[PDB]
């Protein structure tokens, strides 16, 4: 299972945090604002949302799911956890460097006899967390930050672009 | 133009 | 790790029977001949080959993959069917899951059904099913290995577009 | 003319 039953509370204004999105009718998350009990929950971009207060999202809109959540009473939702998502895991050689270039945090190049190299990793794909913190909507600077900083070890997780444009 | 790309 | 090393012998033609795409700069397996070494040693649709040989894959086109193949004198690395999801369902009381495809792509989810408790998504290909492999199969055969199955319903899904180009 | 969809 990828799957998990959160309960959440809704903050003083009343609101929880997301935007959502439709996707291959199917309910995903778009937005999650920081330290927003939807955050808190461990909500993350690209989870999905198999029901909300036992309900199916199956074939819902956008729309329609906004709707439920700002008119119930005190949530539950069941999430299937970064369904679009898959793990790299690279090691830095003794130049610090594990092989590939990026721009607006989407890979670009493969270095030929690297990590990235002898792991597979692709092209086009967005880069949605580095060793166990989520990277979306960070500045690419920051990104490299964690990414110098970081232990010799390199477990990033990706999705592909045709994906990560749709949900955004 | 920078292509402001950055490596790792 | 997903990762595992296969290893092969051609044969009595020296094919090995096995057709690779470039994808985003790796390689994929697009076609495996059935009762073949690379079918019996497990490759299937949507895998991805890290090395050959010990060389990497990476950047390869889909012919200088073919031509190291056809110039050994046969090892891979390869990454199981990175692409491919897997969603499990429970038969009803009518034994349905509640889904409805065309040419192995889900087409339609049914209310209130398994398919729908699950978040089976639209447009995606349908790859195993509890299992077994299906990719190349028709329509009226995918359906009695649907019909035959236990109430369990385990099968692996792909989204249409990563479908629709390794093929 | 027809559909010739499959359910489950």
């Amino acid at each position: 299972q990828g799957i998990r039953e959160v309960i959440l509370c809704k903050d003083q204004d009343g609101k929880i945090g997301l935007r959502l999105k439709s996707v291959d009718n199917g309910i995903f998350v778009q937005l999650v604002q920081a330290n927003s009990p939807a955050s808190l929950v461990g909500l993350r971009f690209g989870d999905q949302v198999l029901q909300i207060n036992g309900e199916n999202c199956a074939g819902w809109s956008s729309d329609k799911a906004h709707k439920v959540l700002k008119q119930a009473f005190k949530i539950t939702m069941t999430i299937r956890d970064r369904p679009f998502e898959r793990t790299v895991t690279m090691h830095k050689d003794s130049s610090g460097h594990v092989g590939f270039i990026f721009k607006s945090g989407k890979i670009t190049s493969i270095v030929k006899d690297s990590s990235a190299a002898r792991n597979g990793l692709l092209t086009d794909h967005h880069i949605c967390e580095i060793n166990g913190q989520n990277v979306i909507g960070l500045k690419d600077a920051q990104i490299a930050d964690i990414l110098s900083t970081a232990g010799t070890v390199v477990t990033i997780t990706i999705m592909p672009a045709f994906i990560f444009e749709h949900i955004i | 133009a920078p292509t402001n790309e950055f490596y790792a």
